[PDB]
């Protein structure tokens, strides 16, 4: 049984105490977090995701942080170190004022009028970015990259990412909005090298198919995807047993061959080589295709057949009895499998429903593989934002003061009781332009005041903090860039965080 | 320790005093444990069982302890007994006061370093004066006094009281046979205890001496092939079985009779094989006792494992139990084999005599085994005294005059260098000194009385402490020029390896 | 493994083995103050010598118990 | 429980004094030896900077991660892990003093950055390109030997070390995977130490001088059971049915004496003489009536042999491994050019040397079996690890802090980034390279400020890299002396340093977590 401020302050003390050590762990400049197991483990990292998973946490506040992390993990996947920070000091400076005052609901529509005005002010900062330009896509994954500070060969690897979100930018809803990545398909590969591959049509399948099952290559005929039903008849139209008798074996095996020759003879209509089949698929039915001259594959997962269906543009059918080249293979199609390393890899080119292409990537090892991965990982992030939002907002402190700022003159235009979660707020947007001046090492109390100076003239337009170089830099001259959609959706997480605690006043069982 | 980490054992003040401290209790109860003797060490063992004896190294096998430091030294004082013979005593009390007097120049502030170098260069010079002080060699090791003369310095270093008649003992059971030229029985030299016939009625017999009681009749030949079994017969009797007492007694007779007729066959096919003699390490049977009469075959009624082992390594048998009727791997080697009896008990005698492949053991005969077990402890490292491998064993000077002799010379060598291993030549010198002041606290006076007459006395070789008048008040006991020798090798040894430990134990901090 | 020596090791020895000469200082007279003796047992043990009694003694001193093995000699 | 503002670099900055304060005595000649009891329970004698780590039962995380760190520099170099760990405490010395001042450590850490650069800079201008002659590869094995055991064992070994090395150059390697098979020989004295080209067998074939000179040795490396344990089975192991056991009985006996007859075709396949040698190394011990019998034939047939040499004699020697001795040509088989049998110990220890590829070369110390020759095995090991830098690398510089100071006068008279931010972290970056000359005289008498004035002078006179002698405290130039570094070696403990001393002062929260 817990009521009053007491559940009010644990949520701030909670609260608060993750994000310290946290806010240390931003910036490309960072303090790395020491986890020290009982067993004498350690862990050395930054990424609040590996951090909040790994701690223990006894407070149900503290849990319900890991689930708008959670949230940000599921939709990005990024800023999820950032959406705990902006939430801490919005519970922090703003309540123990007023719940000693005493207001839960004046608190919450303060916070719903911190969103808007910074949404607004969003639209003020950042100019539009190029979708159809690679070098304005160029520096703003330049800026990803060396967060981790990998580019040994992740900088050929911003080209490939660039080249496999702006081509998969295909997502409807009535209005086509796309924030669609899992139509992209990294290549995972021990052999070769990075630097002499390049994306491809369609969507490249490195999941089961890493055998040439399908053909050796395939310039004209089309690819077939089957749900539809292979499931052969037993009697004459009838399901009864299966072969398990040589009285059995005589009457039905005639009836067997005979349902998958008529489905066959419907697939040869569009001519292909290859036929991949995956729902209803029987052992019979795919070696009468090899007596059809047809190598068939089964033995993949749906996902797969989602991205192969998608290598293509054509509708998997459901009808077994009628096949066309306007159902499966739209279009001529390319299929190419080729030696990468010892393995036959397949690529699916030439995906009409134009604009396919995913990301090959090699390492000469898996570990090589792997490290330029992660860094297209985060490049992959960030041009499916670019996607979702084509602008950038300036990095560092000149997206956060000039917002800072918007709510001061909205707090003295509305001047209710709103107006000091409003203030408040302007300083809780102001925690990560002051932790950069811990992630460099320079005089906190100067350079935010200097900041704030820049906003007299310059409007902190460009003119940001860095924790870098400890100045208040151009972001135009810097490259540190951002889109405008993952600086928006970081401040969403972060007023659902302090609209929901605030509620959080008692915590019974 | 600060933090979370770094477990140890060692440290400022626990490397510095409790490292040596630890080298110093062991050290402490070897004070009096070479040369003469009133020291006595009452022991209850890992068995629980009361011994008491003067060798160290059944002391400190007895001794455990978590200092490395201190379980250390204890193995180079086995590397010494395996090298040479007794000696053993002295390594440890060396080296231990050797250690306190570098915990002194670690109180003035000298490095470790200067400490670890300054007995090195103590050890060499040491070693180079130290065959200058050879006095003596065994000239002839055929003659019984001069082998005699060697062994009564060992024997006084377990006890003073028994150091002569047991020196000629030991010569007349004849490790004088040996030429030592590359040859010396370890196995064959084996003590046997026999009960009875009072310590000084302990006497000699050559060749492999069994205790056991001989059964049957005496062998067909000297020269027969000896069979040696790990159980060949057995003895029998049966309890209550899964159900009590089974439901008849007719193939207790049935069982009984193919036992008869088996060992029939087994004494019968060693006749045939021609083995003329079985050691039995398990009972003897009555069945096949009877049969062995007719067959004059000699027969053991039972041995030990230590019985078997010397069997299978002199006469180069093998030992296994034989439930088959038994053929000949054996391979007798022994030419002569006897019957004698040794404190009145039925003793097997084996014996065959070579140049370099001899055999000559050394028996006991006193009235009680708890006091002979300490006894053949004076034998043990007294026959590996005799392990120089040489003729002349290039002799010094016994009792312990070697060492006022040798520390005249470091202190004067430690005084004619610089430096700060200057200091630990002349502490060197302070290492001989200490055995002697630990020896006359057990003679009857002070230790002041004594070490200023071996310094004042000069470059002599002669004068040194017994444990008689001579030995108190005017300290001068001739132990070179009364019977009383040491050889070369086994104080050389005994010197390099107590330096080697200590240095070794001195750098170490964890 | 432990240890103890010294004269105060030794002392121990003296006084352990007075207890048992302090019993026996008149056995071999007739006389004294008696000790009937019951162990795990539970038996009654009388005698009218202590060697009969030594027997009986499991002492817990080595050293007291030469001075036993002489006498039992 | 959780570690805030102050405790938590406090923590990580303490520990690091007494890991740096107990293991200060164990590089150089200087370095003391240490044991180990408290990290098995066992009597250990041991001495590395890594393995030092491994052994003790740590529990204060930094310590753990060092010894994951050194485990990167200790593959390469093997001694210069106790050389990484002097100058991390030393590094954490100086900026805690500015933190203590108050400071962030993140400008410190910035300064630690370009600090290590000009350094890095310093390195190309240090580095002396000498040859790897023979002289110049004892003196670094000298100064490796002699940091882990004494220098009269040092220069008995060090005839060895440095023979084996220019024999893989014969293989052009610059690197040691072979020629590293470590043989420990049973004697009492670890004095002596045998160089072996080919290889050592542990044994000695139970009935002797069967063939114990082999001028022509056509090696087989087989496992051949002579010996064969004979069962009856029902059920995969004894059963109760004894009318089925006993028909297999018969075709037992026939196992033995048909390995025996395949031995006399083989000899004749191979030699067709007694003038050229034939040699079985048998993996089992064999019959001794086949021994009587194989040795009249021409044939020495040793037994028992080691499971390691197994496979090693493949490589240098060859003999592939069989069940059979079946009809095979000198193709099939590997070759030897000398085979005698050697004795020390209870064992004997059969020398196989001149190879037909003398890829692999045997090492063969002689000890009194102890932890002493566990305790020359090791450091003989990172004696191989120092001059494997040495064949990689063509600049060997003196070392021993004759670098040291001569960085430490670049780093605070030139400011490379005369900007006071970073100039800071260069200040603690020189005081750091300070500690190894400093403190291992300091310990040989000649205290810290007597060493470090003189070798200041005597560098910035001469320009010669005037080293420390560490056996009387004073620096003597040790280029004559013969205390020798790798180019390859100080890289890495420069790296190994700063990247694991920036990560712990940048933490400020350590907190229990699974």
């Amino acid at each position: 049984r817990e009521s009053g401020r007491k559940v009010q302050s644990g949520n701030i003390n909670a609260a608060k105490t993750i994000a310290d050590i946290i806010r240390t762990c931003l910036g490309p400049k960072s303090m790395m977090k020491m986890l020290l197991d009982p067993m004498g483990g350690i862990v050395m990292t930054n990424d609040g995701n590996a951090i909040l998973r790994e701690i223990q946490v006894q407070h149900p506040a503290a849990k319900s942080m890991i689930e708008i992390s959670r949230t940000q993990d599921e939709e990005v996947g990024d800023g999820t170190t950032s959406v705990i920070i902006l939430a801490g000091e919005m519970l922090s400076v703003a309540e123990h004022f007023l719940e000693q005052q005493m207001h839960p609901t004046v608190v919450i529509s303060a916070y719903r009028k911190a969103l808007d005005d910074m949404i607004s002010t969003l639209k003020k900062i950042s100019i539009p970015v190029d979708i159809s330009d690679s070098d304005m896509m160029l520096n703003i994954i330049n800026s990803s990259i060396t967060t981790k500070a990998i580019s040994r060969w992740s900088s050929l690897a911003c080209n490939i990412a660039l080249d496999a979100v702006k081509m998969v930018q295909f997502e409807e809803n009535g209005r086509k909005e796309i924030d669609i990545k899992k139509y992209a398909r990294v290549e995972k590969i021990p052999g070769g090298i990075i630097e002499d591959s390049c994306v491809l049509r369609g969507v490249m399948i490195n999941k089961d198919v890493t055998h040439p099952r399908m053909r050796r290559y395939i310039k004209n005929p089309r690819i077939v995807l089957l749900d539809s039903s292979l499931e052969y008849k037993k009697g004459e139209s009838q399901t009864d047993i299966e072969i398990t008798r040589e009285e059995d074996f005589t009457r039905i095996l005639q009836m067997e061959e005979e349902y998958i020759q008529q489905l066959c003879e419907d697939i040869i209509q569009l001519k292909p080589d290859v036929v991949i089949t995956e729902k209803g698929i029987s052992d019979l039915a795919q070696h009468y295709l090899m007596r059809a001259n047809i190598t068939a594959i089964r033995r993949v997962r749906k996902t797969d057949n989602n991205r192969i269906a998608r290598a293509c543009g054509a509708r998997i059918v459901s009808r077994p009895e009628e096949l066309r080249e306007d159902d499966v293979g739209t279009g001529a199609g390319l299929l190419e499998i080729k030696k990468i390393g010892d393995e036959y890899f397949t690529f699916i080119t030439d995906c009409k429903d134009p604009k396919a292409c995913t990301i090959l990537l090699r390492g000469a090892s898996k570990e090589i593989l792997s490290e330029v991965e992660r860094n297209l990982q985060d490049a992959m992030q960030v041009c499916r934002n670019v996607l979702l939002d084509p602008q950038l907002v300036p990095g560092g402190g000149a997206s956060e003061m000039a917002v800072a700022h918007a709510l001061t003159e909205k707090s003295k235009a509305m001047t209710g009781v709103e107006q000091w979660p409003y203030r408040a707020v302007a300083q809780a947007l102001e925690v990560i332009p002051r932790t950069l001046i811990q992630n460099c090492g320079a005089s906190t109390i100067r350079l935010l005041t200097s900041l704030r100076a820049k906003h007299t003239q310059e409007n902190c337009e460009t003119w940001g903090v860095n924790g870098e170089t400890g100045t208040l830099v151009d972001m135009k001259e810097l490259g540190i860039w951002e889109p405008l959609a993952v600086k928006l959706q970081t401040y969403k997480t972060a007023v659902e965080t302090a609209v929901l605690l605030l509620r959080i006043d008692d915590i019974v069982s | 320790m600060l933090k979370e980490g770094a477990k140890h054992f060692s440290g400022l003040e626990e490397a510095v005093y409790r490292n040596i401290q630890a080298c110093k209790e062991l050290a402490q109860t070897t004070r009096t444990a070479y040369g003469p003797n009133g020291m006595n060490k009452m022991v209850i063992n890992h068995l629980e069982k009361l011994f008491v004896t003067n060798d160290a190294a059944t002391i400190l096998r007895e001794l455990e302890v978590q200092h490395p430091a201190a379980k250390m030294i204890v193995m180079a004082s086995h590397m010494q007994e395996q090298e040479v013979g007794d000696g053993t005593n002295f390594v440890l009390v060396f080296a231990g006061a050797l250690l306190e007097l570098a915990e002194e120049l670690l109180r003035i502030g000298l490095s470790v370093s200067e400490v670890i170098e300054g007995y090195e260069i103590a050890c060499r010079k040491a070693h180079e004066i130290l065959p200058n002080l050879v006095c003596c060699s065994a000239k002839n090791l055929r003659d019984i006094d001069e082998v005699s003369s060697l062994l009564r310095t060992s024997i006084m270093s377990k006890q003073y009281g028994n150091e002569v008649f047991l020196a000629k003992l030991i010569a007349q059971a004849c490790v004088s046979i040996f030429p030592d030229s590359g040859h010396f029985n370890v196995d064959n030299i084996r003590v046997c205890k026999i009960l009875g016939s009072g310590i000084s009625s302990s006497s000699v017999l050559h060749g492999m001496v069994f205790k056991k009681e001989t059964e049957g009749d005496v062998t067909s030949v000297k020269d027969a092939k000896i069979a040696v079994y790990s159980c060949p017969f057995d003895g029998m009797i049966t309890e209550t079985k899964g159900t009590v007492l089974i439901k008849t007694a007719e193939e207790l007779m049935n069982f009984s009779k193919g036992e008869e007729n088996l060992m029939d066959a087994q004494v019968k096919a060693i006749a045939d094989t021609g083995a003329n003699v079985v050691v039995t390490g398990g009972k003897v049977a009555d069945m096949a006792l009877h049969y062995a009469n007719k067959y004059n075959i000699m027969l053991v009624r039972l041995n030990s494992k230590w019985d078997l082992r010397r069997l299978c390594k002199t006469v180069g048998a093998t030992a296994l139990p034989r439930l088959t009727p038994p053929v000949l791997e054996e391979m007798g080697h022994c030419d002569s084999v006897y019957l004698s009896e040794v404190g009145d008990t039925q003793v097997v005698v084996f014996k065959h005599e070579k140049e370099d492949g001899a055999i000559s053991t050394i028996v006991l005969r006193g009235s009680t085994d708890n006091l002979m077990d300490d006894i053949e402890r004076a034998v043990d490292d007294g026959v590996n005294t005799f392990k120089v491998l040489t003729r002349d064993k290039r002799l010094v000077p016994g009792g312990g005059a070697t060492e006022i002799e040798l520390a005249k010379q470091i202190t004067s060598y430690g005084e004619t260098c610089p430096g700060l291993e200057q200091y630990a030549i002349k502490k060197f010198a302070e290492a001989f000194e200490a055995i002697p002041r630990a020896l006359a606290e057990n003679s009857g006076v002070k230790a002041n009385e004594v070490i200023s007459k071996l310094y004042a006395v000069h470059q002599e070789g002669n004068k040194n402490v017994g444990l008689d008048i001579e030995a108190e008040v005017p300290a001068v006991k001739d132990m070179l020029e009364a019977g009383i020798l040491d050889t070369y090798l086994g104080k050389y040894w005994a010197i390099k390896l107590a330096t080697n430990a200590a240095v070794t134990v001195l750098r170490v901090d964890q | 493994t432990d240890s103890s020596q010294g004269i105060p090791q030794l002392v121990s020895n003296i006084s352990a083995c007075q207890v048992i000469a302090e019993a026996v200082r008149t056995t071999l007279g007739p006389r004294g103050m008696d000790k009937l003796i019951v162990d795990g047992r539970g038996k009654a043990t009388i005698s009218n010598d202590g060697a009969t009694i030594l027997k009986l003694l499991d002492v817990v001193h080595p050293a007291a118990k030469t001075l036993v093995d002489i006498a039992k000699s | 429980e959780v570690a805030r503002a102050q405790a938590a670099l406090a923590v990580n900055i303490s520990a690091a004094r007494g890991l740096q304060d107990v293991l200060r005595t164990n590089l150089g000649p200087k370095g003391t030896m240490k044991m180990l009891v408290s990290g098995a329970g066992d009597i250990k004698l041991t001495k590395d900077g890594n393995v030092l780590l491994h052994e003790m039962q740590i529990q204060h995380p930094t310590a753990s991660l060092i010894a994951k760190v050194a485990t990167a520099q200790d593959d390469i170099t093997g001694d210069g892990t106790t050389s990484n760990v002097l100058i991390i405490g030393e590094l954490l010395k100086q900026a805690d003093l500015y933190i203590s001042e108050g400071l962030h450590p993140r400008i410190i850490t910035e300064g630690f950055e370009a600090a290590k650069e000009k350094a890095l800079q310093f390195l190309e201008e240090v580095k002396v390109s000498r040859e790897m002659d023979r002289e110049t590869l004892i003196d670094v094995a000298r100064t490796s030997l002699r940091t882990k055991v004494h220098a009269e064992l040092a220069d008995v070994l060090t005839e060895a070390v440095v023979d084996s090395i220019l024999a893989i150059k014969k293989q052009d390697e610059p690197i040691d995977l072979f020629m590293i098979e470590i043989m420990e020989m049973k004697h009492k004295s670890e004095t002596d130490t045998s160089l072996i080209r080919g290889l050592v067998l542990d044994h000695g074939a139970r009935h002797p001088d069967m063939k114990k000179r082999v001028e022509d040795a056509y090696i087989l490396t087989c496992n051949v059971s002579l010996e064969y344990e004979k069962t009856e089975v029902n059920s995969g192991f004894f059963y109760k049915s004894a009318e089925e056991r006993e028909k297999l009985v018969k075709a037992e006996r026939k196992f033995i004496e048909d390995r025996v007859k395949k031995i006399i075709e083989l000899k004749r396949k191979v030699c067709g003489d007694s003038d050229k040698g034939f040699v079985v190394i048998n993996q089992k011990g064999i019959d001794p009536f086949s021994l009587d019998a194989l040795s009249k034939e021409g044939i020495v047939a040793l037994r028992r042999a080691k499971r390691r040499n197994m496979e090693r004699l493949t490589l240098a020697c060859g003999g592939v491994a069989l069940n059979s001795f079946d009809d095979l040509s000198p193709d099939c088989l590997g070759h030897a050019g000398l085979v005698y049998e050697y004795t020390l110990g209870e064992e004997k220890f059969t020398f196989i040397e001149k190879c037909n590829n003398p890829r692999s070369v045997t090492l063969l110390i002689k000890g009194p079996n102890k932890h002493t020759l566990t305790q020359i095995k090791d450091a003989v090991r990172d004696g191989l690890r120092a001059v494997k830098n040495a064949i990689d690398d063509g600049c060997v510089v003196p070392g021993a802090g004759a670098v040291e100071v001569a960085m430490a006068e670049a780093l605070i008279k030139h400011k490379p980034s005369v900007k006071g931010r970073a100039q800071l972290g260069v200040q603690a970056f020189a005081d750091a390279l300070l500690i190894i000359p400093k403190v291992l005289a300091q310990n040989s008498g000649f205290d810290l400020q007597e060493t470090l004035v003189k070798i200041q002078a005597e560098h910035s006179e001469s320009g010669q890299l005037v080293g420390v002698d560490l056996n009387t405290g004073e620096p003597m130039v040790a280029a004559e002396v013969g205390v020798w570094d790798n180019y390859c070696v100080k890289k890495q403990l420069l790296h190994s340093c700063t990247v694991i001393a920036t990560n712990i002062l940048l933490v400020d929260e350590i907190m229990r977590a699974g």
